[PDB]
């Protein structure tokens, strides 16, 4: 006997937040917070549905860029603004294209320009820890829109690995005398990973 | 009175505001917040009807700042320098956008001269 | 009054009045004789034909000569002259045994019928001791008249407080400004005061007690000969240091050489001038209103940053706050803040709902108390600013949660650093709260979501929440609506709960029918 | 009328304000009721 209009707070409207929000949660169901229940066992597998469409879905990139690009108006190089702002901007001429492809690469090129005429003698790094969300964002964004699939995945992927293989050698007790050997200094890691095969055949199915 | 809505009608103003967003932090928010309420009780006996969304950094969860529990509601935003959170413009009209609120007071400082 | 007998024999200063004056004004008969003897400014019925001769300008003293005669008539020999007294006063009146302390030997008498058997009880309660008869007042205002007096006769009155709302006869909630009364009828009273106490000598601090009617009649009740717990009001409305100038007084230092005094007058700081305190009657003027209330580390003086103008304190016991306004509505709104950010605080946070409750009555808002108000305030036990049930029972449920959830952690984490390969069960997320509501449970289930998330699971429902862990053993929810704050007291048997200024408390309880074995094991036998 | 009534104000006494450098503790002053103030973790 509950209001469930309160209970609206789930989604967003914001793709780059469902992102985040979404991504974190997930990552709290393999890290062994998982659901007791069926509900809950169908309710993640929607908001996969809202993954998917969103991870087909091509405003990422503008809105990761956007929101970095916002959060830095100061520190800022005109020159190196007005390239990347013209040359975002049609990006976004040319989205819903089928040869749509990010302008990455260029950005690497003419930042790489101007890092290589070096605001110098003191600054150098200076910059660089000025614009470091983009030579990270770059990094993932080489391999495309499925670049982020395979690769999000697949970390996801190992995680799920390390921890179940170290979980499965020999037999539980002994297993778990290994991980006190492993990292004998601290057991939190452990905490966490007894937790995480705790709670595996909802991690197994999903 | 009934509502502040009534007040606005009643006193010939032109814009009901239920809500307002304090960009700001310590004793500009925490100040606005006491005299407000102050008022709000005067008003209409229910300090309560101006509700305050807060944006929570870790680094004030962890220092329990009075303001936030305090405030009436918490958004959890990014850490770090003011530049990325206090600062970011559209993240703060986003905000706005979103809820949406019907008012934003930035006090003194951090994004008072944009 | 011992006390300033030893100190003066001794050459030791005593802040208070003299001992002559304490003795002669601290007996309650003594010093009822001494207002029957005076000008009687409206006394009792009881003690209406009751006086003695002239106490006169020079200084005057107990005699026993003619009040023994009088005096053995407010000790009524028998029934019979009590009966008659009871006539003259009307009934309703009170059998009161003159030796009687604590309490003991008073006996309510609504007629001549009754009498009789309590008269007897009377005696039988403090046998050997005189009784005597007074009248039960009438439902009245209880007002007080702040008195000073130096060595040499000048005594001068400043104002009032108003003390009628009482539990128990204890003064609860005070009031400076009584601007219910006539202007004309408080000089009346003040100037009947300062009779009083010129005539028998006061030369310290002192009120001077009244009680007042709506009709207009006002009828004196006592004197306390001493100070009062709340004469800060008089200094923060009056702007002076009372304990400073009661030293003075001690010093023999005149009332017209003290500066908040000459100021108060509009006179010179430094001068030496003597002040007709007579001829200076009007002009000083009460600044504002000021409200005081009786609050029940270990003694934290209470006050905050939501309101200036108002302060308060509590000790380890009871407290006082004051809330000062430029008049009774704003001084009233500035309390109502104190109040709920003070509210917040724990062991009185129910009482201290009633009286926020109490403050708000309409009667209380229009000025409409008496003393036998709050006597009819109370028998009514009414609970309410009381939370969201619902809310109470979640906060609650994931209270004991997080707690239980800290305990199997923190014995997980400790027993395993320190080597113990523990059975994964105990690791849950799971939670069966079980929690009595009047006569009713909530049975509710809560699993851990994420490490910031809790998700509450009533009756086969899901709601999904978070909470962002605090320090010091609170937990506050946000939703929608907003965000609500709560702190965790537990007890033995009780579950102690505070949701922002509101508190709730619940019960478990299934002892006295089942017989819950506390350990595994086999059954040995019966 | 701001100009027929610009004598009409006049200050209530005279205020000092001196800047000072859990978390946010607004510090009361038991010394004067009439005086108070607070410190924010930084200043007050």
């Amino acid at each position: 006997s509950l209001p469930r209009i309160q209970s609206t707070a789930l989604r967003g409207e914001k793709l780059h937040r469902v992102f985040h929000y979404v991504l974190d949660n997930l990552v709290n169901v393999m890290n062994g917070y998982c659901l007791p229940d069926p509900f809950f066992s169908s309710k993640v597998k929607d908001w996969v549905e809202r993954l998917m469409k969103t991870l087909r879905d091509p405003s990422l990139p503008l809105l990761e860029l956007q929101d970095i690009m916002t959060s830095v108006s100061g520190r800022i190089p005109p020159n190196v603004e007005k390239s990347i702002k013209k040359e975002m901007a049609q990006y976004a001429s040319n989205i819903t294209s089928v040869l749509c492809q990010f302008p990455s690469q260029q950005i690497a090129n003419i930042l790489d320009s101007h890092a290589a005429t070096l605001n110098r003698k003191s600054e150098r790094e200076v910059f660089f820890m000025n614009t470091q969300s983009i030579v990270q964002l770059v990094q993932r964004y080489r391999s495309g829109i499925r670049g982020h699939m395979k690769a999000v995945v697949m970390d996801l992927l190992r995680q799920y690995l390390r921890v179940e293989t170290q979980f499965q050698n020999g037999h539980y007790d002994k297993c778990v005398f290994a991980l006190r050997e492993e990292n004998k200094s601290d057991m939190n890691t452990v905490l966490n990973y007894i937790f995480s095969h705790a709670q595996v055949t909802k991690k197994n199915l999903l | 009175v009934a509502s502040p809505a009534e007040f606005v009608t009643r006193f010939g103003g032109n814009k009901v505001i239920e809500k307002v967003l304090i960009a700001n932090n310590g004793i500009a928010a925490v100040k606005c917040m006491r005299s407000i309420r102050r008022w709000s009780y005067e008003m209409f006996r229910n300090e309560r009807a101006i509700r305050f969304v807060v944006m929570v950094t870790p680094e004030d969860l962890k220092a329990n700042a009075e303001y936030i529990k305090m405030a009436d509601h918490y958004v959890p935003v990014p850490g770090g320098p003011n530049n990325n959170n206090y600062a970011n413009v559209e993240l703060i009209l986003d905000i706005a956008k979103r809820i949406p609120v019907q008012a934003v007071w930035a006090g003194w400082g951090h994004a008072s001269e944009n | 009054p011992k006390l300033p007998e030893l100190l003066l024999k001794n050459g030791i200063a005593f802040m208070g009045p003299p001992s002559q004056a304490m003795w002669a004004l601290g007996d309650k008969i003594a010093s009822s004789i001494v207002a029957q003897t005076a000008g009687i400014p409206t006394l009792p019925w009881s003690g209406s034909g009751l006086r003695v001769d002239w106490q006169e300008n020079d200084f005057s003293k107990r005699i026993l000569n003619v009040p023994q005669e009088l005096y053995e008539k407010g000790y009524v020999k028998d029934v019979d002259d009590g009966l008659q007294a009871a006539e003259e006063v009307g009934y309703p009146v009170m059998i009161k045994a003159s030796e009687g302390g604590g309490g003991k030997g008073i006996r309510k008498v609504n007629n001549a019928d009754d009498f009789p058997n309590l008269f007897r009880q009377v005696q039988a309660e403090v046998p050997g001791s005189p009784i005597f008869v007074m009248r039960l007042a009438k439902q009245s205002r209880h007002l007080e008249v702040q008195i000073l007096a130096d060595q040499y006769g000048n005594a001068i009155s400043l104002f009032g407080r108003d003390c009628s709302v009482q539990r128990r006869h204890q003064k609860i909630i005070e009031e400076a400004p009584a601007t219910i009364a006539t202007p004309a009828v408080f000089e009346h009273m003040e100037q009947c005061a300062v009779k009083l106490a010129k005539m028998v000598g006061y030369v310290s601090a002192g009120t001077v007690e009244y009680l007042y009617s709506q009709d207009g009649s006002f009828y004196f009740l006592e004197l306390n000969p001493r100070l009062q717990v709340e004469h800060p009001c008089t200094e923060m409305v009056a702007d002076v240091n009372l304990p400073a100038a009661q030293l003075q007084i001690a010093m023999g230092i005149p009332l017209y050489r003290i500066k908040d005094i000459r100021m108060m007058y509009g006179v010179s700081p430094w001068g030496d001038s003597p002040i007709d305190f007579e001829d200076s009657a009007h002009v000083p003027c009460p600044r504002g209103h000021v409200i005081a209330a009786r609050i029940t580390g270990t003694v934290q003086e209470l006050n905050f940053r939501s309101n200036k103008n108002v302060w308060g304190y509590f000790s380890v016991q009871f407290g006082h706050c004051f809330s000062w306004g430029e008049n009774r509505e704003e001084a009233i709104s500035n309390m109502v803040v104190a109040l709920k950010e003070l509210s917040i605080r724990g062991d009185f946070r129910t009482t201290v709902e009633y009286l926020i409750k109490l403050l708000e009555t309409e009667s209380f808002q229009m000025n409409r108390i008496d003393t036998g108000w709050l006597d009819r305030l109370i028998a009514e036990k009414v609970q309410a600013e009381r939370p969201d049930t619902m809310l109470g029972v979640v906060c609650g449920a994931l209270h004991v949660a997080d707690v239980s959830l800290r305990n199997s952690v923190s014995n997980f984490l400790h027993s395993l650093e320190r080597g113990q390969v523990l059975p994964a069960h105990t690791l849950l997320n799971t939670v069966d709260v079980e929690l009595i509501y009047e006569g009713v449970k909530y049975v509710l289930k809560v699993t851990r979501q994420s490490p910031n998330s809790y998700v509450v699971i009533m009756n086969g429902s899901c709601v999904e929440v978070d909470v962002h862990r605090l320090s010091d053993g609170g937990l506050l929810l946000s939703y929608d609506g907003s965000s609500y704050t709560t702190y965790m007291k537990e007890e033995v048997d009780r579950y102690r709960i505070t949701i922002g200024n509101k508190t709730c408390v619940f019960e478990k309880e299934n002892d006295p029918s089942v017989m819950r074995s506390p350990s595994a094991g086999k059954l040995i036998q019966y």
